[PDB]
């Protein structure tokens, strides 16, 4: 049976090969789909996901001073009439263009998927390469936590009209029901 | 290599100055190397010939000629008939240069190698050394005066003020 899901069976095309690898894969999307293809998906959802948690805890937290000082959805709102949503749009699809080229080489079985041998640090490049798979392993796991942490956030600004340190310093609960009285 | 996650291109070989294997699109894989380095050396220089221009024309204007607030409205403030002569002495130098071989097939018909016509006043090329050196130094170059060129005639369009008086006053948008 599947490790994380113990009524389950080892989805097929899992195993150890990939780092993080629990056997969690009750519907079968590395069987539509290459698993390689979907890590690649993965770590690229996750470090997008890593940057927009760090963001919004930094945004919420402090601000540059030529920026105003917004709730990161009106900092979206306002910088989509601004223009600097659009400078990072197109860097951001400048540097998507090549990850794609990098994508298909993936396809095409070669370079390991996510993998584009940034290392300005030698961390896992040299005289570390032992630990590399170790990093790999956390990557992916703090990909993923980011990957719902995240969303938390956002969602809980949806319902609370706070920020999350505003909400964890002052834990109301969600508005209107503390009056409740719904009979 | 530029792009370590990639593999090498095919058709890109260390034989021309300035490889770094840098081709993530398949340019080279579907256009000849000659055509594309012939296009890449002419494009360079117009971009030096254009930075010294931008950089020159805010300082030096001729006398038989008005002076405009910024190289761009140098240009408008130039005669059509001007621009016009500029373009056909540019054409007749093409044609010159290329001889009568503007074509993709005709041209580098003669050997030619590729983005070579023959220009040496001072000879300056003897050595093959210091010639592949003058290579790289006149490709990296090029490609610094496309970048710069492009970024200097934008900005000078966007703020409307020279290049030198822009540093002067930055006017932060
Ligand atoms: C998904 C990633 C993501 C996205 C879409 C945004 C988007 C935005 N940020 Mg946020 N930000 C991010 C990640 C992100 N940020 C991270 C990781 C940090 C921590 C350094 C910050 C810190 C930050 C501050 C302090 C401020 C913004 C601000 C802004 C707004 C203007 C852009 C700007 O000046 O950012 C500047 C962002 C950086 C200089 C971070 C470096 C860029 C990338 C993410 C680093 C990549 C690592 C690199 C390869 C090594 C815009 C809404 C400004 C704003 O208007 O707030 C209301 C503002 O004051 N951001
Ligand atoms: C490196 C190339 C480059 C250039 C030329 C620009 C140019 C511009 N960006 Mg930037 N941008 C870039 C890359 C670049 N971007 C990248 C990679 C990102 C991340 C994805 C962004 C993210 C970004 C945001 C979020 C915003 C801009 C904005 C702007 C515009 C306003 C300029 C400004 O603030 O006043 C002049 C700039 C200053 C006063 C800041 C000091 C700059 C110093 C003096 C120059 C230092 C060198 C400079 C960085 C050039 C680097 C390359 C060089 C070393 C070769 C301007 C057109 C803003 C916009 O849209 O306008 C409203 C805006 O909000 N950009
Ligand atoms: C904490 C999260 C985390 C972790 C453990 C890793 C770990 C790794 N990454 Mg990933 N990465 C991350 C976040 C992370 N990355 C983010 C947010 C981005 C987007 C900017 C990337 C983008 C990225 C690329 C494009 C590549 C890697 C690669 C690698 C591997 C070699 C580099 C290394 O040793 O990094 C160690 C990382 C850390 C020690 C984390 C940094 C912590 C610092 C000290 C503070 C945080 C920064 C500031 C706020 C390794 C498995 C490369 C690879 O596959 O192997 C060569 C590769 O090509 N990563
Ligand atoms: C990293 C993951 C993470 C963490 C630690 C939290 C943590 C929290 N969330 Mg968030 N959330 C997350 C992901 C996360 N969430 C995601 C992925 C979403 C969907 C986008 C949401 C959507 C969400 C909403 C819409 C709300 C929260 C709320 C809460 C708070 C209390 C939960 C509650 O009311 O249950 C109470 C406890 C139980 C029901 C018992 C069962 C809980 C199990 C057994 C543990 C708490 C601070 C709520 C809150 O308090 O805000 C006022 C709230 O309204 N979250
Ligand atoms: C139009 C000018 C031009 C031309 C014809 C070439 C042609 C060539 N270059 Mg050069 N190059 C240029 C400009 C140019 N380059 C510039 C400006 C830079 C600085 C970044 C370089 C840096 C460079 C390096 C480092 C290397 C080459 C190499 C090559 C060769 C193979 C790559 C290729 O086919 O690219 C073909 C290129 C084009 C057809 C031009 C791109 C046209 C697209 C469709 C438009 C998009 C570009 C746009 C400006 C970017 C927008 C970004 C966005 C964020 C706004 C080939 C002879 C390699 C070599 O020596 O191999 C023999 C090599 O190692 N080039
Ligand atoms: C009568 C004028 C005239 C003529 C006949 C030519 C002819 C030629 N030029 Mg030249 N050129 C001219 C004016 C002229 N040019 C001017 C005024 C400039 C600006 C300074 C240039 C800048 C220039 C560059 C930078 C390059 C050429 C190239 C070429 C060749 C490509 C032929 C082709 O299909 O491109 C015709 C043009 C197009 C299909 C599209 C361009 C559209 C613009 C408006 C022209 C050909 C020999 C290329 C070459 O030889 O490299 C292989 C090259 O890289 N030309
Ligand atoms: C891409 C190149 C380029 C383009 C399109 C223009 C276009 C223009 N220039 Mg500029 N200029 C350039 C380069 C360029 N210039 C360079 C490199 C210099 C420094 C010498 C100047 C200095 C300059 C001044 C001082 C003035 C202009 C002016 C003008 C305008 C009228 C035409 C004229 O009088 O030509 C002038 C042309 C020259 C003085 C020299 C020709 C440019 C190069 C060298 C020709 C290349 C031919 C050949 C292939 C190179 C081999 C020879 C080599 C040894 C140099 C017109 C908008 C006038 C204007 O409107 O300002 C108000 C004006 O007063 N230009
Ligand atoms: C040699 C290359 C070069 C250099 C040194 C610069 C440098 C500069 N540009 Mg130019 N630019 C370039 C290429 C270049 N650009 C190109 C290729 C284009 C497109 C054609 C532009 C288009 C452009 C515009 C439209 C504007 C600038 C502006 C600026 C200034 C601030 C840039 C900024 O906000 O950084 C932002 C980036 C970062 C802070 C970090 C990125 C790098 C890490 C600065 C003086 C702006 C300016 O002067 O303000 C009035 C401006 O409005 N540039
Ligand atoms: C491309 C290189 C080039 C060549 C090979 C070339 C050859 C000749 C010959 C050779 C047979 C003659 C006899 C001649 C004479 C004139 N040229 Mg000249 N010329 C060249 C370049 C430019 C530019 C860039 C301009 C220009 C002009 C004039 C005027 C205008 C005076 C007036 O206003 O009446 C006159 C009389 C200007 C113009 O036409 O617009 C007003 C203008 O800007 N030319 N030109
Ligand atoms: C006739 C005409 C019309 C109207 C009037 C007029 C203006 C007088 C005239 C002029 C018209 C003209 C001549 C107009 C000229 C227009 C030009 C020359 C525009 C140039 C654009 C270049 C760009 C955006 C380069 C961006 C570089 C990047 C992203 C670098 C990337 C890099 C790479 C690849 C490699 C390393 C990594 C990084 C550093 C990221």
């Amino acid at each position: 049976f599947s490790e994380s899901v113990p009524f389950l069976k080892t989805p097929t095309n899992l195993d150890g090969s990939l780092p993080g690898d629990v056997g969690f894969d009750p519907l079968g999307f590395s069987e539509v789909f290459d698993i390689r293809v979907l890590r690649e998906a993965e770590l690229k959802h996750g470090r997008i996901a890593m940057l927009a948690t760090l963001g919004y805890l930094v945004q919420e937290a402090y601000v540059l001073p030529f920026f105003e000082k917004v709730p990161p959805i009106q900092a979206h709102d306002a910088l989509v009439k601004s223009g600097g949503m659009s400078q990072i749009l197109l860097w951001t699809s400048f540097l998507e263009i090549f990850g794609g080229i990098a994508l298909f080489s993936t396809i095409q079985g070669r370079r390991y998927p996510g993998d584009f041998s940034f290392d300005p640090l030698g961390l896992s490049q040299g005289k570390n390469a032992d630990k590399l798979e170790q990093y790999q392993l956390a990557e992916i796991k703090h990909s993923r936590l980011a990957m719902l942490a995240f969303s938390g956030f956002v969602h809980q600004g949806f319902i609370t009209k706070q920020g999350v340190l505003e909400q964890l310093g002052n834990f109301r609960p969600i508005p209107g029901f503390p009056e409740a009285t719904f009979f | 290599n530029a792009m370590p996650f990639l593999e090498r291109p095919p058709k890109l070989d260390g034989s021309l100055a300035g490889d770094v294997g840098f081709d993530p699109v398949g340019f080279s894989n579907y256009f000849d190397l000659r055509w594309l380095r012939e296009s890449e050396l002419k494009h360079g220089r117009v971009c030096m010939l254009g930075v010294t221009g931008l950089l020159v024309q805010e300082a030096v204007c001729l006398p038989q000629f008005s002076n405009g607030k910024t190289p761009v409205d140098d240009f408008f403030v130039v005669p059509a008939a001007g621009l016009w002569q500029v373009f056909f002495a540019i054409g007749a130098v093409e044609f010159f240069s290329h001889g009568f071989k503007l074509t993709p097939g005709d041209m580098f018909s003669e050997g030619r190698e590729a983005g070579d016509f023959g220009f040496d006043p001072l000879n300056l090329s003897g050595n093959p050394d210091a010639l592949a050196r003058r290579r790289l130094v006149e490709v990296k170059n090029g490609r610094l005066a496309m970048i710069a060129f492009g970024g200097l005639l934008h900005q000078q369009l966007l703020t409307g003020q020279g290049t030198f008086e822009q540093l002067a006053n930055f006017k932060a948008i």
